[PDB]
């Protein structure tokens, strides 16, 4: 069976404009666990992301943590581009300060 | 009052790429203290919580032992589990592990857990009863009378009843201040017209630890599932987690609508409104 | 603590 990611982007904090923060993409429900996970800034890829230790619900479908240290500043977009075998095309989910 | 720990293996065939990559994780409750590798250069168990650190080099050698051993175990029932379905070495697999035990509140054993996947869905599970075995299909009922025949079973419930339950006191203690708190949810609401007819009313919960919570929107005092929205329970990367759920109302209703907030944290469900 | 895990399918 193939299960797609449920994605979600998201501050570690409520987001305030200079002071600094992380920013996550947090995927979970999917399987298999070969997965792509990257997170942009203004549409580039941020070089320097952490993950998560691959792990599982009971259900057995996959969850992973991506993250960074970042400050959010009032003209930069985020986003988190997640490539799985599931996906015709990469899913990119801009971050929404609300979610 | 009760408590978990929980060892979670995944072992995945490259084909054409290399031998299987193994990779396991441990927790308590909703902590992980524990992860190993195979792809890693230290081929060790590592910590991932303070509280373990105290652990000494005996311990961790001892873990490294165990863990290694297991990812050739699995490296090898990936191959058997192969030719059960007859299969192409071609492809790609998966076989996923859980095992571990639950406490209760003085400590005592309360539930034991050991548990196979294959591609995603149930394969064989050790039963509550510790005995007896649950098959998913015909290749694992092959298993599953290997396994009875063999005591299997038996042969698990010194280490469930025992260094399981041992361990896990034993964390509970040397953690206390990280695995023994609740934090409890930091709760408010948000409000965004999304037409000049309807508004999204969103409530939060925030830095909230363990994960278990539940939030709920009541339209004049009676549950409302209808044109709501609660996403998964996320983790914020502290060690704490968060969750919303939405609901889309007539502008102007707002204030019939009410979100129950429940958590072990909070000495009373708390109740949002706008 | 892990458990010695050997079985085989």
């Amino acid at each position: 069976i193939q299960r797609t990611p449920k994605i979600q982007v998201y501050s570690r904090h409520p987001a305030e404009n200079g002071k600094s923060n992380f920013l996550n993409c947090y995927v979970s429900g999917f399987h298999p666990s070969d997965i792509e996970v990257d997170l942009l800034k203004n549409g580039e890829r941020i070089e320097k992301v952490e993950h998560s230790d691959l792990s599982f619900s009971k259900d057995w479908s996959f969850y992973l943590l991506y993250y960074t240290e970042f400050t959010p500043t009032e003209k930069d977009e985020y986003a988190c581009r997640v490539n799985h075998v599931t996906l015709s095309q990469p899913k990119i989910v801009k971050w929404d300060r609300d979610m | 009052g009760s408590h978990s720990m929980r060892y979670f293996s995944t072992s995945v065939s490259r084909p054409g790429r290399g031998e299987p990559r193994f990779i396991a994780v441990g927790y308590v409750d909703d902590t992980q203290f524990v992860r190993f590798d195979s792809d890693a250069a230290s081929q060790r168990m590592e910590p991932r919580a303070p509280w373990i650190e105290q652990e000494g080099p005996e311990y961790w050698d001892e873990e490294t032992g165990k863990v290694k051993a297991h990812s050739q175990t699995d490296r090898e029932n990936l191959r058997i589990a192969l030719r059960y379905y007859n299969q192409s070495e071609a492809g790609s697999h998966t076989l996923q592990m859980m095992f571990g035990c639950d406490v209760g509140s003085d400590g005592r054993f309360l539930r034991g857990y050991h548990q196979y996947a294959y591609d995603g869905k149930d394969y064989i599970a050790l039963k509550e009863d510790l005995r007896s075995w649950t098959a998913a299909d015909m290749a694992a009922q092959i298993t599953k009378r290997k396994w009875e025949a063999a005591h299997v079973a038996e042969q698990q419930r010194a280490y469930l009843e025992g260094t399981c339950v041992d361990g896990l006191r034993r964390y509970l203690e040397n953690g206390k201040e990280t695995l023994q708190r609740t934090d409890p949810p930091k709760t408010h609401m948000t409000h965004h017209p999304i037409s000049d007819h309807e508004a999204t009313l969103r409530c939060w919960a925030l830095g909230f630890y363990p994960a278990e919570i539940t939030l709920t929107w009541q339209r004049d005092g009676e549950d409302q599932t209808q044109d709501t929205e609660l996403v998964e329970t996320r983790p914020a990367g502290d060690g704490t987690f968060q969750k919303w759920a939405a609901v889309v109302v007539p502008s102007g209703e707002e204030q019939r609508y009410t979100c129950h907030v429940q958590h072990e944290g909070l000495p009373k469900p708390l109740t949002l409104r706008w | 603590n892990y458990n010695y895990l050997y079985r085989l399918l």
